[PDB]
RNA sequence: AACUAAUCCUAGCCCUAGCCCUACAAAUAUAAUUAUACUAUUAUAUAAAUCAAAACAUUUAUAAAAGUAUUGGAGA
RNA sequence: UCUCCAGGCAUACGCGUAUAACAACUCGGAUAACCAUUGUUAGUUAAUCAGAAUAGGCAAUAAUCACACUAUAAAUCACCUAUAACUUCUCUGUUAACCCAACACCGGAAUGCCUAAAGGAAAGAUCCAAAAAGAUAAAAGGAAAAGAA
RNA sequence: AACUGU
């Protein structure tokens, strides 16, 4: 789940269930070379690591061995004909064995 | 499974993929709440794996089979989100007679501009937070000449609006 | 350079340890005075039972490093004892050196990189690697121990090949000074070593391991850990009798290492025959490092009232055998 | 989680969201309809529609019989507070 | 960004980041004794950045103070501390604490206070030296080293004996 | 008396019968224009760590009237040795028992090559252990014990009876006992405790403890015996010998402290070590007496013996203590006999790293003043009782 | 008949009349836009001067009766 | 491959995609080649590197290889006694030939390691004008070497 | 004084 609030847990609360998850995931062919375990997603910035895990175990059924995540700044170089900078949408990838 | 984030093997290379129109509105209310939930998880595999399919296309810079497959399951998922939301607003307001799901009230800013101001979930009361306290809900002085200003400026924006009319109008006679 | 840590929770690290490090591991342990082996039971199975039992001291705050501290404790205090005891038998421990968690490092150089971009881009430089490893004990002596094998042993076995860039799996390069140390100092007498003793965190520890459904990577924690720690040891050792990687060993040179998750223990064996691992110095080399270990295998159940229960033998004959090892 | 003192991580799991995934087999929904199936007219459910399809059916028959009175609304459906259910309808208590 | 650094909460000997804690009150009673006559020890004389004379160490029982010292007050002196004011002359050992009562006429003092518990806040100065022109009953005249002579009850705290660097005052 | 602290810095409606003034509590928020609301106890419903504070002392059951005075390792004595000597109600006797000298005087005892066994220890306690060219005192005290350990460590090839006795770490020892109405407590801990199956052979005989009756403990009046101790209200009556009962080595050995600190003003002064060592040494055979003897008041008809050892890494102390009695309440009759040997330095100074002026070699890498005396003195200790 | 250039009509505005007005999510005054505790939270005295009096000083506007009676370095 | 030159590499700070591949040849580089330009696509992976409970009790003695040894500019929480909590690995930073000076400005720009193994190129072509500037050389003499006041 | 294309 993603631009929500999520309910403040306090000592004794409920554990926090997303019965419906709005995050939103592409495979991506790796522009590096990695291994062959080694998979690549594009993944929402609020998302986890841990989430994509849990997310992939249960809505995939998919085994994970490790994940490692960056973080890719967008150009703002470019900019529109009325001289306002244009920035990239900001994407985090992720490297799933 | 990784299989389900791709298209049928078949259809890859296809020009199209066969699809139906999406669910509408009234079809999902008929469906029940259990059933919506399961829905809403079908609409959305499907929408990851157009996704997916849809950024390898961008980087190998060739065309999306069926580009209206996304749109039908992004109207679908909306649909769903609606109905079940108004079955969640009709109980609220039965049980509770809230008009909102989140706690709110109106309140003024430091501009005099009156806002609806969104409840936030503390650990400690208002009192007991200073930082809540800090934050500024009334409106300074020098706010009277603003007000003022707004209310000039209104009618300001009556006149130039009449006044673009007035232009737009020198095209209907000079045209005619 | 490349920062390496003995004890990683990388997937298949053994493998690139050993393409890093040109090390054949061959499973099982390297080709090949009555003590009352029930004494020395009693004797271990008290020493354990008064830290955990007997012992009194202060509870840690943190209250999860009570697991962690109890291990160390015990460890320490079985292997001071077993010194003692077999010290008669084997005098080569009455002369060697224990070291209580002091730092091993080794500096070695294998392969070379063409640099992607940037003002040097196009330059050739080398693969830089670095290991510091404090093991939990060792032993140092001024004797070489027997080789257990003739240098130039070959066997049809190859070390991996790693197809993809060191980085792609997780290592980062840091760039501060290069050591090369074999646990003391150049003007310490033992220049040479007995064993070492590694004791692995609980964060890959057998019970979370599972838990994290890395359950088969407890034998590469095991492996990567004692591939790493012997071979800096073993390097730097030779590096203090002169040889170089222009200069490599004219004799081969060997040890042995004891890896334990606090009840499990495993035992480990390097031979040390090649110190030119450079494109240049390795251009023509046909030797290569060898290295044997064994499975780990638990010492005890149990800590029940005063009195221990399970204790298995055969991973103290080990031990035992290990440690009546002397130069012939 | 939660960042306590000495700059030390505490991962929470009550605060880690857990993903419900329902189970599709069985479930005769896809993400398309045909086109030979006719559309249905947009009716949003509203308060009016909820409680005539589910609460006026149970008032209707106990007002024949009069066994009604105004203590026995919860009776009927209503809810004095929304504490004890684990999805709050106000203050809203659960994600999305 | 101005935080006042006089803030320290407990009285120490040690240098404060230095800053020596000075006691102008010469008889504060201090730990496990009464409001009596007490004798404490001049561990060492050091060196004030802050004041021009120079600040000797005095510890009795288990309190360590510093105070300011007189012009004969070296290591290893006992300094006696005495709220009784005396019938008699009492024993005057330069740097003790006494009633202007217990002094007799004549007799050079520092420290002294204007008001009974005051606090020393005049003759704080080296070469500093209060004169007691007169003695009557419970009043007493102390010349101050602005030669202004004030008359004070003879509950004010007197040190005898001038302040270190006796030729301060002389200072061309 | 001077002011310390800038003078900058330095500190209707509501009165109507029958009605309550508006406040902006509805508001939730402060607003100028409405009174401040009174507001009553709020209940957070679960407990904060981060925002609970602890409850009083007084409230506590543990709360006792009477006021317990701890001695711990921070503790400083400003009389030092009297105090201790009052405090543990023991007699002096200068210099360590005969028995123990007579240890090292075997052939047997001596180590081979015992002075360049010790000197390389020393130099590799202070040089060779660590990569830093010039280690403190923080590192390397530690060491050089441990390192001379090994080399006594080492004898038990020479003697098997070396095997019937153990180290532990950490171990924690305290005792509570009164004194001329006065309660009094030790708590010691750290290092480590060297524990045999026997107990160490007592020193004195009968005659000369009764003997022990015409001493005097020696007063500082008007300071108090409890100065300089930790004043507590709240405390429990404890014994504690290092182990858990049951213990295979109830007797224990030697009682080992190690001040490591690099700095000397952060090194307690040689007369407050041995102090800290006599309290801490007499609490341990005081619990070895109260569990053998229970806690009755009484003069021990078989005398307890405990060896502690002192040192900085530079400067050694040997304290052997024999406790005779267990009626402590008095401050007259039988006493404790104690051992004290002070100020053994092992070396005077010791250079990590070559000293060169003028490329001349002015100080090697080596100890300065090196007494293997020191060592010996250190070995007889560990030796005594088995030999 | 030539290159550079030039050509265009509305983009919109202005003055009166008329008219008072009452027009997503998420995040935010903490460091605004930082999903939960810190740290309590807060504008404003005649308007003056410039200017006119050719400087400058009291002074200097801001339906008819009538610019009359009056006031004013009786002067602007 | 040859000739020759000799502050290089990391981090901080700042910058914010200038990074890399492909395709273009119009604009930008004060010319080309080539890109630093134009368009499109890609990129920087961290449990180890970096950033993001409370109440009482109690403290005399610098460092300088810290020992001796002196000095003056005067130079360091801990640990005890109680109370409270009770099983944890997420988030963020990671590219570059880069910054402050209107500019691809012969300017300014912190720290650590090391001094060539790292890092580089003064020659757009031709002519050899005068005049001018810089550098080197001087027969005989020495105001037409480094010594004194 | 020497020194030198001053």
């Amino acid at each position: 789940a993603r631009n929500v609030l999520y309910p403040l847990y306090q000592l004794g609360g409920p554990q926090l269930r997303v019965f419906r998850t709005n995050f939103f995931i592409q495979l991506v062919r790796p522009g590096t070379a990695q291994p062959e375990d080694t998979v690549q997603f594009r993944i929402p910035m609020e998302m986890t690591r841990v989430d994509l895990r849990n997310y992939l175990e249960q809505i995939y059924n998919v085994p994970v061995a490790a994940v490692r995540t960056r973080v890719q700044h967008g150009s703002n170089r470019r900019r529109d004909h009325k001289n306002v900078r244009i920035k990239k949408p900001d994407y985090k990838v992720a490297y799933v064995q | 499974g990784l299989e389900e984030f791709f298209d049928d093997p078949k259809n890859w290379g296809e020009e199209k993929v066969k699809s139906g129109a999406s669910w509408t509105c009234q079809q999902l209310r008929n469906k029940s709440n259990e059933d919506l939930h399961k829905l809403w998880y079908v609409l959305l595999k499907e929408r990851n794996m157009l996704l997916t399919l849809e950024q390898e296309a961008k980087r190998q810079r060739l065309p999306m089979p069926s580009p209206e497959r996304l749109e039908k399951v992004v109207d679908s998922m909306d649909n769903v989100d609606k109905v079940v939301q108004e079955r969640e607003d009709a109980l609220r307001l039965l049980q509770t007679g809230q008009e909102k799901p989140r706690p709110g009230a109106w309140r003024r800013d430091i501009f005099g501009r009156i806002v609806w101001h969104k409840f936030k979930q503390w650990p400690i009361p208002w009192y007991l937070n200073k930082r809540y306290n800090r934050r500024r809900f009334f409106a300074m002085p020098y706010v009277d000449r603003f007000i003022r200003l707004r209310i000039e400026k209104h009618a300001r924006i009556e006149a130039r609006k009449r006044s673009l009319q007035k232009k737009k109008e020198k095209i209907l006679h000079a045209k005619f | 350079k490349y920062v390496v840590h003995p004890q990683i929770s990388a997937l298949n690290a053994d493998r690139w340890y050993q393409s890093f490090t040109k090390t054949v591991f061959v499973s099982g342990l390297p080709p090949a005075p009555s003590l009352d082996l029930a004494a020395l039971r009693a004797a271990v199975c008290d020493c354990i039972l008064q830290e955990q039992v007997y012992v009194r001291r202060r509870r840690p705050r943190s209250l999860f490093d009570r697991r962690q501290a109890l291990a160390s404790s015990i460890l320490d205090q079985v292997v001071r004892t077993l010194v003692n005891l077999l010290a008669p038998l084997n005098p080569v421990l009455s002369t060697a050196a224990l070291d209580c968690k002091r730092s091993v490092d080794f500096y070695w150089l294998r392969g070379e990189e063409r640099i992607p971009a940037g003002h040097r881009k196009g330059h050739i430089d080398a693969l830089r690697y670095q290991i510091n490893d404090k093991p939990h004990n060792q032993i140092r002596i001024s004797k070489q121990l027997p080789e257990f094998v003739p240098l130039d042993y070959s066997i049809p076995t190859e070390i991996p090949v790693m197809k993809c860039k060191p980085d792609k799996l997780p290592l980062f390069r840091r760039q501060y000074e290069n050591s090369i140390f074999t646990g003391s100092k150049t003007a310490d007498p033992c220049c040479y070593g007995h064993t070492q003793f590694h004791l692995i965190p609980d964060r890959l520890k057998r019970e979370r391991l599972i838990r994290q459904n890395q359950a088969e990577q407890v034998e590469a924690v095991f492996r990567a850990n004692a591939i790493a720690s012997l071979f800096a040891w073993t390097g730097a050792q030779a590096m203090y009798q002169g040889f170089w990687s222009e200069a490599d060993v004219t004799r081969p040179f060997v040890s042995q290492a004891v890896i334990t998750d606090g009840k499990y223990f495993s035992f480990f064996c390097y031979q040390l025959n090649t110190l030119a691992l450079t494109v240049q110095a390795d251009q023509n080399n046909p030797r290569k490092n060898l290295c044997w270990g064994s499975q780990s295998q638990p010492l005890y159940e149990t800590v029940e009232d005063n009195d221990v229960k399970g204790f298995d033998d055969g991973t103290l004959l080990q031990i035992v055998h290990f440690l009546l090892n002397k130069p012939r | 989680g939660i960042y306590t003192s000495d700059r030390k991580f505490v991962q929470i799991k009550e605060m880690v969201p857990e993903f419900v995934v329902p189970d599709l087999t069985g479930f005769k929904l896809k993400p398309y309809v045909n086109y030979r199936a006719p559309a249905g007219i947009d009716t949003p459910l509203t308060a009016k529609a909820l409680f005539q399809e589910t609460v006026a059916p149970a008032i209707e028959k106990d007002f024949k019989e009069g066994t009604f009175d105004a203590n026995n609304l919860e009776k009927y459906g209503f809810e004095p507070t929304q504490e004890g259910k684990l999805f709050q309808l106000y203050p809203k208590n659960f994600p999305r | 960004k101005f935080v006042s650094w006089k803030s320290r909460t407990k009285y120490t000997v040690k240098p404060v980041k230095n800053y020596r804690m000075i006691d102008f009150l010469r008889f504060r009673p201090e730990k496990e004794k009464a409001p009596e006559p007490f004798e404490e020890k001049v561990v060492v004389v050091r060196y004030d950045p802050c004041r021009s004379a120079d600040i000797a160490l005095v510890a009795g029982g288990s309190r360590k103070r510093w105070i300011i010292a007189t012009e004969n007050m070296k290591a290893g002196d006992t300094i006696l501390n005495s709220n009784h004011i005396g019938r008699m002359a009492v024993a005057a050992q330069e740097g003790d604490a006494h009633p202007l009562g217990a002094l007799p006429v004549g007799t050079l003092i520092n420290n002294v206070e204007s008001e009974p518990g005051r606090g020393a806040q005049y003759i704080r100065a080296a070469g500093t030296c209060g004169v007691l022109l007169r003695k009557v009953n419970g009043t007493a005249i102390i010349q101050l080293p602005s030669k202004r002579q004030m008359q004070v009850l003879e509950s004010c705290t007197a040190t005898v004996g001038r302040v270190s660097n006796v030729n301060h005052n002389q200072r061309v | 008396a001077y002011e310390w602290g800038v003078r900058s810095t330095r500190k209707r409606v509501y009165e109507i019968p029958g009605l309550e003034p508006i406040t902006y509590e509805g508001k939730k928020h402060f607003v100028p224009w409405l009174a401040r609301p009174i507001f009553p106890p709020w209940e957070r419903g679960w407990n904060d760590p981060r925002f609970h504070r602890a409850a009083p002392i007084h409230e506590q059951t543990l709360y006792k009237e009477e006021p317990c005075y701890i001695f711990h390792q921070r503790c400083r004595l400003l009389e030092g040795m009297k105090q201790a000597l009052w405090l543990t109600k023991t007699k002096l006797i200068e210099g360590l028992p005969k028995k123990v000298l007579s240890l090292v005087d075997d052939p047997a005892n001596h180590i081979e090559n015992q002075e360049q066994r010790v000197l390389d220890i020393i130099s590799h306690a202070r040089l060779w252990h660590s990569t830093e060219d010039i280690p403190k005192r923080e590192t390397y005290c530690p060491l050089i014990v441990d390192s001379l350990i090994q080399l006594c460590k080492s004898q038990i090839l020479k003697h098997p009876s070396l095997a019937r006795r153990t180290s532990a770490q950490n171990c924690t020892l305290a005792t509570t006992w009164n004194r001329e109405s006065l309660l009094l407590q030790v708590r010691g801990t750290s290092s480590t405790i060297l524990s045999a199956k026997d107990p160490l052979p007592v020193i004195a005989s009968r005659e000369e403890v009764e003997a022990t009756r015409s001493h005097v403990l020696e007063t500082f009046y008007p300071i108090s015996p409890t100065i300089d101790l930790q004043e507590c209200h709240v405390y429990e009556v404890k014994d504690d010998t290092g182990f858990q009962e049951g213990y295979p080595y109830p007797h224990p050995h030697t009682l080992y402290f190690l001040e490591k600190a690099n700095l000397r003003p952060q090194r307690f002064l040689p007369e407050q070590l041995r102090a800290k060592m006599l309290l801490f040494a007499f609490a341990n055979a005081l619990a070895q007496a109260r569990l053998l003897y229970g806690n009755t008041a009484k003069v021990l008809e078989q005398p307890i013996v405990v060896q502690s050892v002192g040192t900085d890494g530079r400067v050694f102390q040997f304290l052997v203590l024999q406790l005779n009695t267990t009626d402590l309440a008095s401050s007259e009759g039988v006493k404790n006999l104690v051992w004290t040997d002070s100020d053994q330095l092992l070396y005077r100074h010791f250079w990590c790293r070559p000293v060169i002026k003028k490329k001349v070699v002015v100080e090697p890498v080596g100890p300065v003043d090196f007494q293997p005396e020191t060592f010996r003195k250190f070995l007889a200790l560990y030796l005594h009782g088995v030999v």
